[PDB]
């Protein structure tokens, strides 16, 4: 169960000055790199093809290339008629569901504020959207040329696409990487008090347990922290335990995970 | 204007005199121009990789940088980050314990 993610980010600083970029993700995965002063996508991992031919990743990136093009003139020349400086983001892609079945999505922010959705045929500002927005989604919904290509896109290219890498990626998605763990402390806000860290690192896939424990009893002072990445495609995490100096003594940290075949990691304070 | 949240972390369990990787997590921040610099001691760190920039579901802004370090005693090490944010630079330190 995967989520296919394209993200463009657009800055538009002035009429002289603007960059696109785009990056593409295959759940946490990342797939692709599209720097403004690169011609051509980038692939970031050997499957990154999926399972197209060179002919249909060509036709498929030509496009890009002259959206890439199109998009900045369009937004150049609306700014003339209606200021900067303008971010412009846009989140595009598939969800896959088991057996066969998968949603799109194409949705897009200004300044940071989702405002308009592609949905069925064609383009919605979404409800609150600032009502200078409609004249142009207007105009841009006559384009129908435009309308059918994005339908495409979303309806058959998108959960294609995402299929034949799913397939050409299977070691690298279904890969288990191994956490290590180690232990920390620093002193606590109030006296007496002290803030134990059960650190986490180098694991793969994402799903992970960590508790502080006391022999069969968890701990349920345990404060996890956000999944941190790190540079090499594994995940950090760590879960800290608000302890009374003096109440340390037969505490423990127990990591759970997929890697480790069912044979958890526990270190002792 | 979104305020980038900064987290200092190393990639494995840190050891004085031994070579490891430093991170430096930048979140939660728009618009997405951004400075970010790893400090040795205060000092500029020059080597520091940054993953290309990427957005979140809430469309915040998110980066990742790193670089080689060898922990010991009595080295500090920071990430600083500039932007139109904050009208001051923002530093976070390594404190390996927390
Ligand atoms: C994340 C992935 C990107 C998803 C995106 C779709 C990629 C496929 C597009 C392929 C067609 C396209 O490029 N159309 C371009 C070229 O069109 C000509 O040529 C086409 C073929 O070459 C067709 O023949 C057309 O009929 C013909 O008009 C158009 O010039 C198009 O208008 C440019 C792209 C417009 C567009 O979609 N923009 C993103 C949506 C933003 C909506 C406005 C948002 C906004 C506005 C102001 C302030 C803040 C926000
Ligand atoms: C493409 O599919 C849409 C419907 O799919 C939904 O919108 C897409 C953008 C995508 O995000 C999906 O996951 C969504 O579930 C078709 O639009 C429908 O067409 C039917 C049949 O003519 C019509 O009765 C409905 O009104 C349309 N649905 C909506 C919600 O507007 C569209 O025709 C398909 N286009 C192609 C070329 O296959
Ligand atoms: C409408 C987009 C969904 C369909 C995408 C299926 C093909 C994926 C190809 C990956 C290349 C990424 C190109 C990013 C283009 C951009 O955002 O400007
Ligand atoms: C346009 O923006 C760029 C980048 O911010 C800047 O260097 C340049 O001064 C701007 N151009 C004008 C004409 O102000
Ligand atoms: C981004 O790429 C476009 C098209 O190649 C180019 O004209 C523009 O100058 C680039 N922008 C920057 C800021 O480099």
């Amino acid at each position: 169960n995967y989520t296919f993610r394209c993200l463009q980010m657009s800055s538009f600083a002035n009429r002289s000055w603007s960059r696109t970029d785009s990056v593409v993700w295959l759940g946490d995965l990342q797939t692709h790199r599209w720097s403004n002063d690169s011609a051509t996508i980038s692939f970031t991992k050997p499957w990154s093809q999926g399972k197209l031919s060179n002919q249909q990743w060509e036709k498929l990136q030509h496009m890009f290339q002259v959206y890439r093009v199109s998009f900045t003139r369009d937004i150049q020349e609306l700014v003339k008629m209606m200021d900067y400086p303008i971010e412009i983001q846009l989140s595009a892609g598939c969800e896959m569901y088991p057996g066969n079945a998968s949603e799109s999505f194409l949705h897009v922010a200004f300044q940071g504020k989702y405002v308009v959705r592609f949905w069925g045929t064609s383009w919605q500002t979404v409800p609150g959207a600032p009502s200078w927005l409609d004249l142009p989604i207007k105009v841009l919904n006559a384009d129908q040329g435009t309308s059918a290509t994005v339908q495409m896109l979303l309806n058959d290219t998108c959960p294609l696409f995402v299929r034949g890498l799913l397939e050409a990626g299977k070691s690298d998605l279904e890969k288990q990487e191994k956490p290590v763990a180690w232990l920390s402390s620093v002193p606590s806000s109030a006296h007496g008090h002290r803030q134990l860290v059960c650190h986490v690192s180098g694991f793969y896939p994402k799903p992970v347990w960590v508790m502080w424990m006391r022999g069969d009893q968890e701990q349920q002072g345990t404060h996890r922290g956000d999944f941190l990445p790190n540079a090499d495609e594994t995940w950090y995490l760590q879960a800290t335990l608000d302890v009374e100096a003096g109440e340390e003594a037969g505490l423990a940290c127990r990591v759970k995970h997929s890697s480790l075949g069912g044979q958890d990691i526990i270190l002792y304070w | 204007q979104k305020t980038p949240q900064i987290q200092v972390y190393s990639r494995h369990p840190p050891e004085n005199g031994k070579p490891n990787i430093l991170n430096c997590y930048v979140t939660q921040f728009h618009p997405p121009h951004i400075e970010i610099q790893m400090l040795k001691n205060g000092k500029k760190i020059p080597k520091v990789e940054m993953s290309d920039m990427s957005f979140s579901k809430d469309w915040s802004f998110y980066i990742l940088a790193h670089t080689e370090f060898t922990p010991t005693e009595t080295d500090t090490y920071a990430c600083r980050v500039k932007h139109a944010s904050m009208a001051e630079p923002k530093t976070v330190y390594w404190d390996r314990d927390m």
